[PDB]
């Protein structure tokens, strides 16, 4: 059928023929895990006015240290009116402007309180304990931020930090590329829907479920093609609808091989690859097509639930992410060590795990879960690993508890 | 890179 | 005004007074980062019927090797109809299920063609043990078994399992409702064009974007004024909408004192950023509600907010462990140390050639800022100054604190 | 389990 692909050959062939979508704008509020299409420039100052940074009087500078006459206090919100004059000091708190007289801020803590007014219960008169240097405890206008400053590069991946950021310089629309809506679908004419009963002959489709949520954890907006028999006509059906209203279009199932086929000859799609020496995930098929000047791609996973979400994190996952616009979709790889002894297949093997730190030691440790169909783990936390197992050597067969292993993460930890 | 395991001794 | 209270204690007195939430009945589609309330027991068997692992032939051991007539060939998606009798054969895919007659299968490696089509006839070279190959009734499920346990915190795994077993609505606890406001004369809203003495409003949308990441609704109560009417308005509003209220930037613990006679339980940690922070309850019709006032300073807000409203928010969720994860990592730039625990946000990257990872600061903010194209997924934790130790040097190791996807 | 960072020699 198909040649043999080598693991990291099958990997960078998908990264390589994955397209960068479109792009287009949002809003701010909306920014979540987007990528940054444009520039970010501030088009104001951060501060725009001189801030007090500590709680205190602003100062004349050239006044010095001395008695002076308090005229009135600075309240953040308000830009102050009077303008201080030498021998006078303005009362500030933190965050509020700084007056048109002074030109530096005392701390409270280096003062003293001389008088207070006759009565009315408000400062009168302060002495000044320190000599100011010109400009200090003052945030001047533009300190954080200058107008005309780029706050974030084209490229950026946006968290809450710079949705905040944004909020600050004022940009609320701003343009990202736009996400991949996948869909998805499984073949197979044992295949019934979760919600109902089984029949003779039948299980309940496992891998649709799965293949969504693990797409939706990434927050990318999905499509349900539902169940498609096992024969060229409801499948090409399936794959026409998925394209019209998808970017990307992922199946399960089906081993003849009469997906490859409509593929090939209906579609005229490219065929990448229909096997990778890999433990789970051999039969697994990597798919494109052009259609008016846009790259559509098509992944063929297997039939098998497990190798299906452990090929789907290798290979969907990172092509996902590059046509969301990430500029490095490649997945974080970590240092952690088994929990278990394995033994070592002649195929780069993967299996689902957990990772957890240990405050005395410094490595994680990996404890797997992908040994399922005989003996499954019931633990209180979801995988967030990927166990990553070299090839078997002349030299080295297995791999004891302990031992340091790479681990690909797979969620939030 | 490679995502495929790299063995220490 | 109020005691120190010291950074071990405000966080373990914050995880005590929140309440875990109610339960609900959800679609298993819907079920991503949740807990389970109950526990999910399968109502069928997997597999129903006895399948081949491996492509071959389902024989009948007793048989044992020798030459025979292919009956049929088992479909996947049909239970066959036909029965191996003595000398017979019947041709199997992995998927399909095992006919009448069989109690093993022989993979196609082990056997060898005898007659083909004008396959008919085949010469099986191997003595099958019974069951050999065969995934029987109930190998991987059985009925009765518990698939998920209470208290599993579900992922897409977990979900598909569900699928599975038939299991397509099941009880989870809530997850919680989180108001949030900020407080101050100078705030405008960011859609806001600016005006004198004023800045725009940084914070709320900030917190909003910390707690949506952790797929929890969100309440945006926007700007109050700072004074005890507005004040306590949005606060009755956040109480009637939501479980938990957050508000950031004397007069608030008034109101939440005297008017709403709520219990504060500190006004100010040991820490750096966050001193101002407060944490208090608040308990109407057997209900608790739980209010956090973060400072007014950016960074301020989203350190603590990573510090004592996540935690907060996962144990109501109905997380066992609601503690967050914390990594050993190497410094990518010298620090000094405070006599304060201080907390900064980095970028945690990890290199192939090296056991562990590195934590660049970007927590230095309003003087030089990193501007990366990838955002903080950490949160250091530098300790409190002591006697020997003054600065910590570049490649020492240090505790992170996980804050996002990585 | 603190959230405070811890100390290497």
């Amino acid at each position: 059928p198909f040649p043999l692909t080598s693991m990291d050959k099958a990997f960078i062939t998908v990264l390589e023929m994955t397209p960068v979508l479109g792009t287009e704008i949002i809003n701010y509020r909306d920014g979540m895990g987007r990528v940054l299409a444009q520039d970010v420039y501030a088009k104001d100052n951060l501060p725009p006015f001189p801030a007090s940074v500590k709680d205190g009087y602003a100062v004349r500078a050239a006044d010095g240290p001395g008695d002076r006459f308090i005229i009135g206090e600075s309240q953040a919100g308000e830009q102050p009116t009077q303008t201080v004059m030498p021998g006078q000091v303005m009362r500030v708190t933190t965050g509020a402007p700084i007056p048109c007289g002074a030109d530096a801020v005392v701390q409270v803590e280096d003062t003293e309180l001389i008088r207070e007014s006759d009565d009315g219960t408000e400062e009168l008169e302060v002495r000044i304990l320190v000599q100011a240097r010109p400009g200090q405890d003052i945030r001047p206008i533009g300190h954080d931020i200058k107008r005309g400053e780029c706050v974030l590069a084209k490229g950026t991946h946006m968290g809450p930090s710079e949705i905040g950021l944004l909020a600050t310089v004022g940009v609320t629309e701003v343009e990202v590329n736009k996400f991949p809506v996948v869909a998805v679908m499984s073949t197979g004419n044992e295949l019934l829907n979760p919600e109902d009963d089984l029949l003779p002959g039948k299980i309940r489709d496992s891998n649709r479920s799965t293949l969504l949520a693990t797409i939706q954890e990434h927050g990318y907006p999905t499509i349900n093609l539902g169940i498609v028999g096992d024969n060229p006509d409801d499948l090409l059906n399936a794959l026409n609808e998925g394209i019209s209203r998808a970017d990307v279009i992922i199946t399960s199932g089906g081993v003849k091989d009469y997906l490859k086929q409509v593929l090939d000859i209906d579609l005229h799609a490219q065929i990448h690859f229909g096997r990778v020496f890999m433990k789970p995930g051999l039969p697994t098929t990597f798919a494109t097509l052009d259609i008016d000047g846009v790259r559509k791609i098509i992944f063929a996973l297997p039939g098998n639930p497990v190798s299906a979400v452990v090929t789907c994190n290798l290979f969907v996952v990172p092509a996902l992410r590059k046509m969301q616009g990430i500029l490095d979709p490649r997945p974080t790889i970590i240092k952690a060590r088994l929990s278990c002894d394995v033994k070592l297949d002649p195929r780069p093997e993967y299996h689902r795990c957990i990772l957890t730190w240990h405050h005395q030691e410094p490595l994680p440790w990996a404890q797997s879960t992908g040994n399922q169909m005989s003996s499954r783990l019931m633990s209180m936390r979801s995988a967030n690993g990927l166990l990553m197992l070299p090839p078997k050597t002349e030299q080295y067969v297995e791999l004891h508890k302990g031992e340091v292993v790479d681990v690909m993460v797979i969620g939030r930890l | 890179f490679s995502i495929v395991g790299t063995l220490y001794p």
